[PDB]
């Protein structure tokens, strides 16, 4: 629902969700999903398992 | 003006996307799987 929506948003009317009860097993994201940027601040990558 | 040690070259490919995950510290599919550098790694990556 995030990552493979059909249409996005505007920058000027970013779109905001809430993410709630679940586990973020973003392995799943390795078979079709290649991003360019992946930035962590707050978190090291390795740790958010 | 150095000498090295042990020097080792490792060579694969991969895409475009996956060249930030070759570093000391990153997560993802390659990082994870593929090929994972480690946190003290002294060296240097080179990707074209
Ligand atoms: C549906 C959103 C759930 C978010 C949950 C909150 C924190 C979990 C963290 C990171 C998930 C996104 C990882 C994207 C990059 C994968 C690795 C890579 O390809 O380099």
């Amino acid at each position: 629902e995030v990552f493979n929506a059909t249409r996005f948003a505007s920058v000027y009317a970013w779109n905001r969700k809430r993410i709630s009860n679940c586990v973020a097993d973003y392995s799943v994201l390795y078979n079709s999903a290649s991003f360019s940027t992946f930035k962590c601040y707050g978190v090291s990558p390795t740790k958010l398992n | 003006d150095l000498c090295f040690t042990n020097v080792y070259a490792d060579s694969f490919v991969i895409r475009g996307d996956e060249v930030r995950q070759i570093a000391p510290g990153q997560t993802g599919k390659i990082a994870d799987y593929n090929y994972k550098l480690p946190d003290d790694f002294t060296g240097c990556v080179i990707a074209w």
